[PDB]
C-alpha cells in the first residue's frame, strides 16, 4: 500500500498464476546440452566413441554427503576403479566441444536425413553409421 | 491439524537431504547448483503449497524461485522455519 | 536450378541402390548385434542393461538416506516433547 | 428366493493362498479437497500405519507405482475434459468459469491443489496392479487410492475426477474374455455401469440403496441396452439393512453369477459409506458383516483386484481396511490396536472393531424375495455357447 | 515403522531390475522378427492382386 510493494506483489502475481498452456512452458537453449536427457548424452558419447565416463543422473550427485558416504553407490562410484561416473557438467561439456569441432558440410547431412523420415517405419533399412 | 503438520513433515524430508549434502561440497559447487522443479524427488507439487503455507500466500512465490535457482543459499534458511512451525503446530496440536 | 533436385533425388536413389545391393550382408550385420544383445542380457554385462541398473541402484540410496535422517528428525521431536512434559510436571507440581 | 439366516464368525479357509501385491505412494495423503469437504485422503495413510504396526507388511509385498500417463488417461475420458483437469488450479480458475460449468465442476467436486497428480496416483496404482495381474505375478491385487467410480467420462461427478476401475478393467480385458466387477459401496456404481453398458465383457453388479439418494439411477428393471442386455445387475435395498440380512442377499446373487457369467477376473469395490456410523451413508454394516463379503469374493480363487471407494467417518474405513487386508493373508488379527501415530481417533476403548447401532431395518423378506427372484431371471441370458473350449476360466 | 520401510525399499528395488530385464529381452526378440518379415518381404517379385 505504498505504491511500491503494490506493483511488486502486482508483478509477482502476474508472472506465477497463468492458465497453464503448453505453449508458454519453458524451452532450453539448443546449445546448451545438460538439458537433455542424460540418455541422449550417453547415446552421442557412445555413438562418437568418446572417452568420457558416464554421468551421476541427480540422486547419485545428491546421495554425497558424510552420512550419504557410507552408502554401496559412493563406495563403488569413488573408490579406485575404471566406472567412476561424474557429474553431468563434465560430460556435457565434452560433448559440447565434440559437437562444435567436428564438423559436417551438406550434400550428405540433408539426403540422409530425407531416407531417414522416409523409413521411420522400417526395421530393415540403411544404418547411417552403425 | 493432521493435513497441515504431516505435509510439513515432507518438505523437511527433502529439505534435510539437501542441506546433508551442501554441508559437503565446495564453493565452486556451491555457486554451480541448481535444483529442477520436483527438487530431486517424485512430487512436484506439495513443497510449494507447505511453502506458501508457512510464508505467504504471495511471497512463497519467490522464495520457491530462489529455491530453485539458489538452493545453497536458499535451502538451510527455509529448512529453518519449517521445523520451527513442526515445533508450534505440535505443540497446539497435543494440547487440542 | 532443378540440379539440385537432379542431385538430391540420384543420392537418395544410391542410398536405396546400396542398401538393395549389400542387403544381403547387410543382414548378418544385423543379426550377429541381435544375437550377441541375447547372449549378453543372459549374463548382465549388457552396455545398457548395466547403464540402468546402477540408476535403479542410485535412487534406492537416495531413499535410505532419507529414511535415516527422517528417524533423526523423528526421535528429536519425541526428546523435545519428553523434556517439555516433565519440566512442566516438576515445576508445577513444587508451585502447587 | 430368499430365506434369511444368523450371521457366522468370518472365518479364513487354509486350501488356498495368495501372493498379495499391495500398492502404496507415501505422497497420497498429503491432498486435501477443501476446509469442510467430507472427502480425506489421509484415511488411507491411516491405514497404512496400522498394516505396518500389526506386523501384517512381512507376508505381502508393497509397491509404489508410477502416475499414469496423461495419454493412459484419455484412454476413457475425452481431451478437453483431461486437458482441463491438467491446467486447473485454485488460483486461476476465474479463467476457466466455461470449463468449470461445463464439466460439473465448483461445489461437490472442487478444485485443490495436487488434484491431477492425485488423479495420476489412483490410476496408476489401479492400471499396474491390473497389468502385475496379467502378467501371472501376483493374485490380489490392493489399492485403496483408487475406487473413484462416480466420474463420467466427460465429467466430474460425486468426489471422483477419474475413473480409474474403468483403466484397470481396460487392461484386465487386453488378456481376458469376461471381466466382473462388484460394487458395494452404498452410492451406486454408475461411472463404470455407463462406461459398460453395451458390451458383455464386462458384467457390472451393484448392492445399493435405491431412494431419495444419490445418484440417482440403478432400478431392478435398468439391465443392459444393446448386446449387453441382462449384463448390468443392480439390487436396491433400504435403511437400516445389518449383517445377517446383507450376506443373506449377496451371498447367492454373487454364486449364481459365478455359474452363469463365469468371470475369470474379479474387481471389487469396497467403499466405506456403507458401515454403520458413516456421516453420509445409511446402512448398519458392522466390520465382520463388510468384510465377510471379501472373504466370500475371495472364497472362489481367481484373479481379484481389491480398490477403495467410499468411507467418510476415518476411523472405520481404516479398521475395516486393515482387517479386510489381514484376510486377504490368511490371517484374523487381534482387535487390539496397537500404538500407531494415530492412536488417537479411536476412542473410546482403542479397539479394531466397527459398531453398529439399533436403527430399524427397513427390508424385509418379501420385498426381498422379489428383487431375488427378479434377478435370478434375467440373469440366465448370460451363459456361453455350448459349443466353446474354456481354459477352465 | 523404519524396519518396515527398509524392507518396503529393498523390494522396489528388487521388481524394478526384474523388469528391467525381462522387457529389455522382449524387445531385442521383437526386432529379430521383425528384421526378418523385411528381409523376406524384399524376395517378392510378384506381389498379390486385389
Ligand atoms: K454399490
Ligand atoms: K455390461
Ligand atoms: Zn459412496
Amino acid at each position: 500500500l505504498t505504491a511500491a510493494q503494490q506493483q511488486y506483489i502486482k508483478n509477482l502475481i502476474e508472472t506465477h498464476i497463468t492458465d497453464n498452456h503448453p505453449d508458454l512452458r519453458p524451452k532450453s537453449h539448443p546449445m546448451d546440452f545438460e538439458e537433455y536427457t542424460d540418455a541422449f548424452l550417453r547415446r552421442y558419447k557412445d555413438h562418437f566413441q568418446l572417452d568420457v565416463p558416464d554421468n551421476l543422473t541427480l540422486q547419485g550427485y545428491l546421495l554425497g554427503s558424510k552420512l550419504g558416504a557410507k552408502t554401496y553407490s559412493y563406495k563403488r562410484n569413488t573408490q579406485g576403479q575404471h566406472d567412476k561416473r561424474i557429474h553431468k557438467r563434465d560430460l556435457a561439456n565434452v560433448v559440447r566441444r565434440h559437437f562444435d569441432e567436428h564438423s559436417i558440410k551438406e550434400t550428405d547431412c540433408i539426403p540422409q536425413f530425407i531416407y531417414k523420415v522416409k523409413n521411420q517405419k522400417k526395421k530393415f533399412k540403411m544404418e547411417f553409421r552403425g | 491439524y493432521d493435513f497441515y503438520i504431516e505435509s510439513n513433515l515432507r518438505t523437511i524430508q527433502c529439505l534435510e537431504t539437501i542441506v546433508n549434502k551442501i554441508e559437503n561440497m565446495t564453493e565452486n559447487e556451491k555457486a554451480n547448483f541448481k535444483l529442477p522443479p520436483g527438487l530431486g524427488h517424485t512430487s512436484m507439487t506439495i513443497y510449494k503449497k507447505v511453502i506458501r503455507k508457512v510464508y505467504d500466500k504471495e511471497r512463497g512465490f519467490e522464495i520457491i524461485d530462489a529455491l530453485h535457482e539458489h538452493p545453497a543459499v536458499t535451502a538451510p534458511v527455509v529448512l529453518k522455519r519449517l521445523k520451527q512451525k513442526d515445533e508450534e503446530w505440535r505443540r497446539a496440536q497435543r494440547e487440542w | 536450378k532443378d540440379k539440385r533436385r537432379f542431385n538430391i533425388e540420384s543420392k537418395v536413389n544410391k542410398i536405396y541402390q546400396n542398401f538393395y545391393s549389400e542387403r544381403d550382408n547387410q543382414y548378418k550385420d544385423r543379426l550377429t548385434a541381435l544375437q550377441t544383445d541375447l547372449t549378453s542380457l543372459h549374463q548382465g554385462d549388457n552396455g545398457q542393461y548395466a547403464r540402468q541398473v546402477r540408476d535403479l541402484e542410485e535412487e534406492r540410496d537416495l531413499e535410505l538416506v532419507r529414511l535415516r535422517l527422517f528417524e533423526e528428525y523423528r526421535v528429536s521431536r519425541s526428546g523435545i516433547e519428553f523434556q517439555e512434559d516433565i519440566e512442566k510436571a516438576k515445576a508445577e507440581h513444587e508451585k502447587l | 428366493v430368499y430365506e434369511a439366516t444368523p450371521f457366522d464368525p468370518i472365518t479364513v479357509k487354509p486350501s488356498d493362498k495368495r501372493r498379495v501385491a499391495y500398492f502404496y505412494d507415501a505422497d497420497v495423503g498429503n491432498y486435501a479437497y477443501g476446509a469442510g469437504h467430507p472427502m480425506k485422503p489421509h484415511r488411507i495413510r491411516m491405514a497404512h500405519s496400522l498394516i505396518m504396526n500389526y506386523g501384517l507388511y512381512k507376508k505381502m509385498e508393497i509397491y509404489r507405482a508410477k502416475p499414469a500417463t496423461k495419454q493412459e488417461m484419455c484412454q476413457f475420458h475425452t481431451d478437453e475434459y483431461i486437458d482441463f483437469l491438467s491446467r486447473v488450479t485454485p488460483d486461476n480458475l476465474e479463467m476457466f468459469k466455461r470449463e468449470s460449468v461445463k464439466f460439473n465442476v465448483g461445489d461437490d467436486c472442487p478444485v485443490f491443489d495436487g488434484l491431477y497428480e492425485y488423479c495420476s496416483i489412483s490410476g496408476g496404482g489401479s492400471m499396474e496392479g491390473a497389468a502385475r495381474l496379467n502378467r501371472g505375478k501376483c493374485d490380489v491385487a490392493v489399492n485403496y487410492a483408487g475406487g473413484l467410480h462416480h466420474a463420467k467420462k466427460s465429467e466430474a461427478s460425486g468426489f471422483c475426477y477419474l475413473n480409474d476401475i474403468v483403466l484397470g478393467i481396460i487392461e484386465l480385458l487386453r488378456y481376458h474374455p469376461r471381466v466382473l466387477y462388484i460394487d458395494i459401496d452404498v452410492h451406486h456404481g454408475d461411472g463404470v455401469e455407463e462406461a459398460f453398458y453395451t458390451t458383455d465383457r464386462v458384467m457390472t453388479c451393484s448392492f445399493h440403496k435405491y431412494g431419495e439418494f444419490f445418484p440417482g439411477t440403478g432400478e431392478l428393471r435398468d439391465i443392459g441396452v444393446g448386446a449387453g442386455k441382462n449384463y448390468a445387475v443392480n439390487v436396491p435395498l433400504r435403511d437400516g439393512i445389518d449383517d445377517a440380512t446383507y450376506r443373506s442377499v449377496f451371498e447367492p446373487v454373487i454364486k449364481k453369477i459365478m455359474e452363469w457369467y463365469q468371470p475369470s477376473a474379479v474387481v471389487l469395490q469396497c467403499g466405506g459409506d456403507s458401515l454403520s456410523g458413516d456421516r453420509l451413508g445409511c446402512f448398519n454394516l458392522s466390520m465382520e458383516g463388510h468384510a465377510n463379503c471379501v472373504n466370500y469374493v475371495k472364497s472362489f480363487g481367481i484373479p481379484m483386484m481389491v480398490v477403495g471407494g467410499g468411507g467418510y467417518t476415518m476411523r472405520n474405513v481404516a479398521r475395516t481396511w486393515c482387517f479386510e487386508t489381514g484376510l486377504l493373508n490368511n490371517v484374523v488379527l487381534d482387535k487390539d490396536l496397537p500404538y500407531n501415530e494415530y492412536y488417537e481417533y479411536y476412542g473410546p476403548d482403542y479397539k479394531l472393531s466397527v459398531r453398529p447401532s439399533n436403527m430399524f431395518n427397513v427390508n424385509t423378506p418379501e420385498y426381498l424375495d422379489k428383487v431375488m427372484t427378479n434377478i435370478f431371471a434375467n440373469l440366465e441370458n448370460t451363459k456361453y455357447a455350448p459349443s466353446v473350449q474354456l481354459n477352465h476360466t | 515403522e523404519t524396519i518396515a520401510t527398509r524392507t518396503f525399499i529393498h523390494q522396489d528395488f528388487h521388481k524394478k531390475v526384474t523388469d528391467l530385464r525381462a522387457r529389455l529381452l522382449n524387445r531385442t526378440t521383437q526386432t529379430w522378427y521383425d528384421i526378418n518379415k523385411e528381409r523376406r518381404d524384399m524376395d517378392i517379385v510378384i506381389p498379390d492382386v486385389n
